[PDB]
């Protein structure tokens, strides 16, 4: 993809005690034009791993149909090995990258929430197969609005517990309404724990316009 | 920028290249000779983009020599630029295209003496005398003034000085020495190198 | 239009002493006017005796990195050792070379131990152009601290001083000094300072702290 | 960056000057523009030091293996031809390439001037780089075909000194080869600076 | 941007979004986009902001002294010709449309666009990023011989509309409802913008 | 780029009741260097010197045209002026030229004629003033001479430990840089005497 | 640059990074970019350095003849209105974007002022290239009627998180609460960051071939 | 260009207009945009002509040999996947948008978009140029639970809607109603348009 | 494409320039003269685009003899100098700038000899040796060479011949023939055309 379609705008993401949280509205936006507010930017990937997408909607659901063939593809064996967060976060670097290098790039920017072994997992790739990891992430216009407000509460307490980082997240998500002009007012959280991938939604964040009366 | 210049005769082809290789500004080398021995009655003089010239004109004597050993005998003036022309020719619509601008001198024992003219592009014509670079703009009216069919060789090459002593009077480009060559039933023949002040 | 490249930054550093070899980075990933991230180090372990310091573009420093890791292996299995120092930055002209006409945009400086034990920096540019040096650095602030370098490594501009050889000590101090000093005037340099010590006993790392604005 | 050549009487000098520059900043003070291919043939560089290196180093290597398939070692001629068919390969690509291959052979003392179009020409005095110009006007003033070694050495030190103090792109130090009957011999790694301080207190 | 003006007797209705953009960023999403031009005449600003304020200025300065000449209220479509001039004559220089309204003594509840320097009274105009959207509902639920409270109704269902559709415009509704009785200003807010379908 | 047509490089340094200002002296078209003794650093007064690096034809007219309107000012007023004066003054004139500016980033160096403490400056191309307790640079060489004065200064430093800063900051920095270099002068300025030296500098 | 502002009970509180950077180079370290236009009337400087500069003069000089002129304390709409009229006319090439805070006879006023020439009154706002991390706090912890502890707290943390967040941003956090009784100037109000050095060359060590000395004798 | 499907129990509504253009001219006033993939399955072509058709013989062609290799009429899903797959393999080089939808045995009456290679399941969809200017209508006059006449009236005042305001879309409304019993055909004229506010 | 070149000594100055007025291809005169004598002291030497250099040249000539007739005495060659810069700097900055590329040898009965340089930007710059041209960037480095400041003038026509000889050797273009001149204390003087 050389020209986006429909786009999908921020990702959030951050670790907390014992597992990851993610967040992302569900809007495909045609430029200007909200087309799709009812569009699930969010994958569950395997039990350990979770995939949040920025960028065009095709080149994600591409994503999704390819990841998600090769977890059925896993599964079949059933040999006791899976994939981590950690190797999906390595293998996605590698396909941006060779994609990127074609001079053909899957035009999205992506979080990767994850818990295996004990040990919470969040990582970026953008489409170029610039990759890293970190305790919070904030993809696109998020890394300039939300992203200042998870390093703010995180140095100040390191380790959240997980209604910390849901509140926290709720938080992001009413400012990204607010200042993002290719966001929406719905959205989906998803977390991982050793439970598994739970993907809740749609939902929405109380608003306040009383500074319109100054 | 470089120069080639060729008058054929009754029974002979005089030729002359000058000796400049160029770069950007500098002359590095007042000794360089732009002629290649095809076979031995035939000279290709060749000029045009740096590494083009001679990687294009190798290839041709090459081919030119293989076709000797091949059978016996070597090529014609004649099938030697129409040859010349054929690689040009496909080369010109391709990935590799010789900017080549080139001069066929020869003689043939049953058809006589031939000088061939090429641009770039491979149009090939023959022509009782013709010249290559910003120098032919200069010389060609010289030649149309002083040139006929049944000129002398001796009488040719004060035609020859006429030419490149215009070239040291009007041409802003250097070129203090040249090459001379003379074909005819003989083979190639070397003539002293027209340098000056 | 699809540009594939994209300016992360961060510093690089290394210097060959004559029984040791540091080889040092920031931690800071950058991209526009945003920070990445504050824990990416641009130090990479290859061998026990040889590591490689990589700035510029994170989708080619990643790659190259494994690229590098993959053809360690490689010659390993072919020819049951693990290659030398100077084998190395050899090996890496040519993966840079061959992507001559689509670049690696990394400023790569390996340093490490070559086979007569002493200490031996090789630095690149992006398309594979190398060579042995004392001192080099690269990336982001590669302008600010060379011409330090070049001064108190080099003497260079310097006369009644006597021409000491770089005690560990002595280099560990410059390198932190110098990354200070980047860390204030470089707003791609920054968070922390990694740097990696190459003796004969092994790779051991520290951790100073830098500006994290 | 600036390279000379010339033949005279006692064999060919081959000087190089040791400045890399991206853009104005100075990339490094001291590269190494002479290969050494083998005893009786040398190689300088200027233009894109990666190409520069890579295909020298190619160059090289078909030489070596020239010896190893032949039984004997490489003459000038064809060391310089082989160099210019890689360059003509890769015709049209942006290679910037501009050596000067110098050597001893059967054939006697041979110099040729090869570049990134193909170019390829057998001549007694070259030069290259940026410094180009300023090289030839020290160089062809005092030059003579029959210097002494040291007067040799002399005018090609000199040359490489006066290109560096005006051309922004060149400096560092004068790296000065002398070819022989019996192969080559490094001359000097002579600091520039330090010449030009030198002339300067002369006067 | 979405803006909205209708027409009814004895008065018009007025309404606008509040979200300035630059581009996907939100610089303001409380800005009050009706500017008064005088005491019972307003205007419903759109494009170039920098543009639109400084004609709304100009405009407003001129209005003020020629009402004062007349010793009377300018009328709707004065106010409207000294928007239009001014937008016709820098019309390559500015990049805003001023959707002109008000009320007089002789012609009652006016509205007028101004659209690249042209001049057209119509019932209702929409302008802006946003009205482009809303044309199919406009042209379905706009009937003849509306009250107050019905325009006031329609001009928030619409600007609603468009504001759930257009990422340019977004944030509050300001309203305008000016009459021989004076002017009504109201702030539909965020919280209270009227459902409809939006999935 | 404009500013390295000619190149060079500025630079100005504070120590304790002093201060010191410093440029190469090269001028040069692109590659070729045309003469070794340039002059990029003027005199403003008696304690007090404006350095001009970046374009050599605007580093010449807005030294004469900042003289003319200095020369006025002196005549005028009746005194020498204040470096805080003349920092203002150098605004207003490359100000004047918004939208069409002179290709000289200057840097300014003196001791304020009344009390004697040390003052340092530099502009931009149009005039924004930046005032540092520290140093100032301006040239090809900025990014160089920065890492040479970050790591190099320290506070309060006497007229011989000064100089020696200064001289290896600046030294060591145009020796990285193509179009900054062939000799350095360096003037320190103190009290009772100006202090000028050219260094033994690379030549290439 | 980071700067912003914020609306209080008594008064207003403006912010600015002190950070001033050439290309991606730290020129400056301590730079005051809240500007002096009135008494109870500061201006934050963003975008182009030398027109954040000039115009801040500039206005301050109209308002000094208008305040001498009128012998009354100058309004903030009149600073807003000459700022956008003469910004307007140069079409966005003074490229000024500025935050004007004050108090005047009709309470305490904020304002953006962008280069081309558009304005916005506001109670919170932020500009300059971490305007979107001060913007973020603003956003998630304004309320209607700070107290003036609240609202200084609030402000530094907004410009703190500019200051991390952002490149160009960095340094120290400058500060200016205007209240109703005059304005307090909280220059250097936080330090968000905290070596060995010490290069001490012989002197002897530079060479020099030149030496001429003037001595001046007062 | 306009183009709209709708979904309910037991069926799906399809609908275009029938305007061919080639800048401000009118290639075909009457060109049917409502091309059969299979017996109960059909997709509302939208963008380049060419792109479309040739998209929709393709899709053709494969779900009527995939539909005998079942021995069974293939899902919606399917023939959804089919136009997707082709519409974004050749993304860069196609310039049309083909809305499918149909029937099936397993999950009823359904409605997917395939916007440069996406897939959506929607329960109404738009495109084409006209669909930009009926964004607020169809979004105000939709509620779920609508028959098959609601379907049909629906469809035809938002695509007459957009009809009048974009100049690409005019002409003749055709509809196309799926169902379990069939395929139900129809040509609403341009005579017998419903009329609403057009001054 | 064309080319000057100066050299100051102790009490004089020689310069000379090129002799071809070209076009296009064409050597149109072999005997061109590019001086201009500003006063009896001082020489403009002038090289550029076709129709810039003789308008330029000849504004300033008429300007320095216009300081002469309205005060009785010349313009000295650093007064020379900086109105020269001062005219070319005001003009690059405008709707007419003149390209142009100078010399502008002199004599000051007090100051002693000079030689000023200046490019089309007008930054002027006093030399002990300059030249303008492609010429310049093969020959600087011979006057880098043998160049001393105590050189007698039949040596630094000696040293100026090798120069010249440089350009017929490795100079692409003709430049067949040369002007020659010095100034010292008795006004310009001049020589012989070094032909070749
Ligand atoms: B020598 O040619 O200087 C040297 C020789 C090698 C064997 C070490 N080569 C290099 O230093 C070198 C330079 N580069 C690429 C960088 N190119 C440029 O910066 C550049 C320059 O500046 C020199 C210029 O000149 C203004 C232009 O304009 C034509 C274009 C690019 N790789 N290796
Ligand atoms: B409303 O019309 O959006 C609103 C109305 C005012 C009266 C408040 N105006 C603004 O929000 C506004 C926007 N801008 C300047 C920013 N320009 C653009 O966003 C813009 C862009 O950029 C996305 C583009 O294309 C990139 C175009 O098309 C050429 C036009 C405008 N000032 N005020
Ligand atoms: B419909 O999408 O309008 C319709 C649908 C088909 C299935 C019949 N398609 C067409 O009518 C159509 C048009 N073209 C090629 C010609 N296109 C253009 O000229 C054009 C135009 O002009 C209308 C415009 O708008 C100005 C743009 O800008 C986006 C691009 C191309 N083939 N089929
Ligand atoms: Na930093
Ligand atoms: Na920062
Ligand atoms: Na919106
Ligand atoms: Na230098
Ligand atoms: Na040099
Ligand atoms: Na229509």
């Amino acid at each position: 993809t050389q020209n986006p379609m429909v786009t999908g705008t921020s990702v959030l993401g951050v670790k907390f005690e014992g597992g990851v949280v993610i967040a992302a509205d569900m809007l495909g936006s045609y430029g200007s034009l909200a087309r799709f507010r009812n569009i699930s930017r969010i994958m569950r990937v395997n039990n350990s791993t979770m995939l949040g997408a920025s960028g065009d909607y095709a080149d994600f659901q591409y994503l999704k149909q390819v990841l998600g063939q090769m977890v059925i593809d896993e599964e079949l064996l059933g040999d006791g090995h899976s994939y981590s967060p950690r190797a999906i976060h390595s293998w996605l670097t590698r396909a941006m990258y060779s994609r990127r290098s074609k001079m053909n790039p899957l035009w999205n920017t992506m979080v990767i929430g994850g818990y295996a072994d004990g040990e919470s997992f969040l990582g970026y790739v953008d489409m170029l197969g610039v990759a890293y990891e970190a305790p919070s992430l904030a993809t696109g216009y998020g890394a300039y609005l939300a992203q200042p407000l998870l390093r703010e509460v995180l140095e100040k307490q390191p380790v959240l517990s997980q209604t910390e980082a849901r509140d926290l997240v709720e938080r992001c998500m009413r400012v990204l309404y607010y200042r993002d002009a290719r966001s929406y007012n719905r959205f989906q959280i998803a977390t991982v724990t050793e439970k598994g991938v739970e993907i809740e939604g749609p939902l929405s964040t109380e608003t306040n316009w009383d500074i319109a009366h100054m | 920028m470089e120069y080639l210049i060729g008058i054929q005769g009754p029974d002979y082809v005089l030729v002359a290249s000058d000796r400049v290789a160029a770069s950007n500004i500098v002359q590095m080398k007042d000794d360089h000779d732009k002629m290649f021995k095809m076979s031995e009655k035939i000279l290709l003089l060749c000029v045009g983009e740096a590494g083009d010239t001679v990687q294009f004109a190798e290839y041709i004597q090459k081919n030119v020599q293989l076709y000797k050993m091949r059978n016996g005998y070597e090529l014609s003036p004649t099938a030697a630029a129409n040859f010349t022309r054929r690689n040009l020719a496909d080369c010109l619509r391709s990935r590799t295209p010789y900017h080549v601008n080139l001069l066929l001198a020869g003689y043939d024992e049953h058809e006589g003496p031939a000088l061939y003219y090429m641009d770039y592009l491979a149009a090939l014509a023959k022509a009782p005398f013709a010249a290559h670079g910003y120098g032919a703009f200069l010389t060609l009216s010289i030649l149309d003034r002083y040139y006929t069919p049944t000129i002398s060789r001796e009488r040719a090459v004060e035609l020859l000085r006429k030419c490149l002593e215009e070239l040291q009077k009007r041409f802003i480009l250097n070129l203090p020495t040249f090459s001379v060559r003379i074909i005819d039933k003989n083979g190639i023949h070397d003539l002293d190198n027209i340098s000056f002040p | 239009r699809f540009s594939p490249y994209v300016f992360n930054g961060g510093t690089i550093l290394a210097i060959a002493g004559e029984d040791f070899a540091i080889v040092a980075s920031d931690t800071r990933l950058s991209e526009g006017f945003s920070i990445h991230t504050r824990d990416s180090p641009k130090c990479y372990k290859l061998t026990d005796k040889t590591v490689i310091g990589c700035s510029g573009f994170h989708g080619d420093c990643l790659t190259l990195t494994k690229i590098i890791e993959a053809r360690l292996k490689m010659y390993k299995h072919s020819n049951n050792k693990a290659m030398t120092t100077g084998a190395i930055a050899a090996m890496l002209s040519t993966i840079l070379y061959s992507r001559r006409f689509f670049p690696y945009y990394v400023y790569n400086i390996i340093g490490g131990l070559d086979e007569e034990g002493k200490g031996a920096v090789y630095s690149f540019d992006p398309v594979g152009s190398y060579q042995r040096d004392s001192f080099k650095a690269g990336g982001s602030a590669s302008a600010m601290l060379q011409p330090l370098l070049d001064n108190q490594v080099g003497f260079k501009n310097m006369q009644n001083v006597e021409h000491v050889p770089l005690s560990l000590d002595r280099a560990m101090r410059l390198v932190k000094d110098v990354f200070i000093s980047a860390a204030e005037r470089d707003v791609y340099t920054g968070d922390a300072l990694r740097i990696c010590i190459v003796t004969k006993e092994g790779i051991r790392e520290e951790t100073v702290s830098l500006r994290k604005d | 960056t600036t390279t000379l050549a010339f033949k005279f009487q006692h064999g060919v000098i081959a000087a190089v000057d040791s400045r890399a520059s991206a853009g104005s900043y100075i990339s490094a003070l001291r590269v190494n523009k002479v290969i050494e291919i083998n005893p009786y043939l040398l190689g300088t560089m200027s233009g894109c030091a990666a190409d520069c290196q890579y295909w020298e180093r190619l160059l090289a290597k078909e030489c070596r293996l020239y010896y190893l398939r032949n039984g004997e070692r490489i003459s000038v001629s064809a060391a310089s031809k082989l160099l210019s068919n890689m360059m003509c390969q890769y015709r049209g690509m942006g290679l910037s390439m501009g050596s000067m291959i110098c050597g001893w052979d059967k054939k006697g003392p041979g110099l040729y001037y090869v570049d990134e179009h193909g170019t390829r020409l057998s001549g007694n005095m070259f030069s290259t780089g940026s410094g180009n110009t300023y090289a030839y006007g020290v160089m062809d003033s005092g030059y003579r075909p029959n210097l002494s070694p040291e007067e040799a050495y002399d005018l090609g030190r000199r040359a490489i000194a006066y290109a560096t103090h005006r051309d922004s792109y060149s400096g560092g130090v004068v790296n000065m080869y002398h070819m022989k009957e019996d192969g080559w011999v490094k001359v000097e790694s002579t600091d520039v600076s330090d010449l030009l301080h030198q002339y300067r207190e002369a006067n | 941007t979405t803006i909205m003006a209708v027409e009814f007797d004895g008065g018009v209705v007025m309404g606008s979004d509040s979200r300035v953009s630059a581009g996907e960023a939100v610089v303001n999403r409380v800005f009050d986009k009706l500017s008064p031009l005088h005491e019972r005449i307003y205007c419903a600003l759109s494009g170039s902001a920098a543009d639109a304020q400084a004609v709304a200025d100009m405009a407003a300065y001129q209005l003020e002294l020629h009402g004062i000449e007349l010793e009377e209220p300018p009328l709707v479509l004065a106010a409207a010709n000294v928007v239009r001039n001014i937008s016709y004559k820098y019309r390559e220089d500015l990049s805003a449309h001023l959707m002109v309204a008000g009320w007089d003594q002789r012609e009652g509840g006016q509205v007028y666009g101004t659209l690249g320097g042209m001049l057209t009274r119509q019932p209702f105009a929409i302008g802006g990023s946003g009205s482009t959207f809303i044309y199919g509902y406009v042209d379905a639920a706009y009937k003849p011989g509306m009250s107050p409270e019905e325009c006031r109704r329609f001009t928030t269902d619409a600007i609603a509309l468009a504001m759930s559709r257009d990422g340019s415009s977004g944030g509050v509704i300001y309203l305008v409802t000016i009459t021989a009785a004076g002017v009504d200003h109201r702030v539909i807010l965020g919280n209270e913008l009227p459902k409809f379908y939006d999935e | 780029s404009i500013m390295s047509y000619n190149g060079g490089a500025v630079m100005a340094m504070k120590g304790k009741n002093c201060v010191a200002i410093a440029a190469d002296r090269r001028f040069g078209i692109q590659a070729q260097m045309v003469t070794t003794d340039f002059q990029k650093i003027f005199p403003m007064g008696d304690r007090l010197y404006i350095g001009l690096a970046g374009l050599a034809t605007d580093v010449q007219t807005v030294a004469q045209r900042l003289k003319f309107r200095l020369n006025l000012y002196e005549l005028k007023e009746g005194r020498q002026i204040k470096p805080y004066t003349l920092m203002s003054m150098v605004a207003n004139l490359l100000y004047e030229k918004r939208f069409g500016p002179y290709y000289t980033e200057p840097v300014i160096a003196g001791l304020d004629p009344k009390t004697f403490k040390p003052f340092i400056c530099s502009l931009d191309l149009i005039g924004c003033p930046m005032v540092t307790d520290d140093f100032v640079v301006s040239g090809t060489c900025a990014e160089q001479m920065y890492g040479m004065c970050e790591s190099l200064w320290e506070p309060n430093m006497d007229p011989d430990h000064l100089f020696e800063t200064i001289s290896q900051a600046m030294l060591n920095a145009v020796d990285r840089d193509a179009v900054s270099g062939m000799g350095v002068i360096v003037h320190i300025i103190e009290k009772d005497k100006i202090t000028t030296r050219t260094l033994k500098a690379r030549m290439d | 640059t980071t700067i912003a502002g914020l609306v209080f009970q008594d008064g207003v509180i403006l912010g600015a990074d002190t950070r001033a950077t050439n290309d991606s180079v730290v020129a400056d370290k301590s730079c005051e970019k809240i500007h002096f236009i009135a008494p109870k009337i500061y201006c934050c400087g963003a975008g182009v350095a030398a027109d954040a500069e000039m115009t801040t003069r500039m206005v301050a000089s109209k308002m000094e003849l208008h305040a001498l002129s009128t012998g009354r304390e100058p309004r903030v709409a009149t600073v807003t209105r000459i700022l956008r009229q003469t910004l307007f006319r140069y079409q966005g090439h003074v490229g000024a974007s500025l935050i004007v805070g004050g108090v005047d006879l009709t309470g305490p006023q904020l304002y953006g002022v962008h280069p081309h020439g558009s304005y916005s009154r506001l109670p919170f706002t932020a500009l300059g290239s971490g305007q979107d991390a001060a913007l973020a706090v603003l956003e998630d912890r304004f309320q209607p009627n700070m107290t003036l502890e609240a609202a200084q707290g609030l402000l530094v943390e907004a410009v703190t998180a500019g200051i991390l967040g952002d490149l160009g941003s960095g340094g120290n956090v400058d500060a200016c609460v205007i209240t109703k009784t005059g304005a307090k100037l909280l220059r250097t109000l936080s330090s968000p960051t905290e070596r060995s050095g010490r290069y001490h060359f012989v002197p002897g060590t530079t060479a020099v071939l030149t030496q001429t000395v003037k001595p001046l004798t007062l």
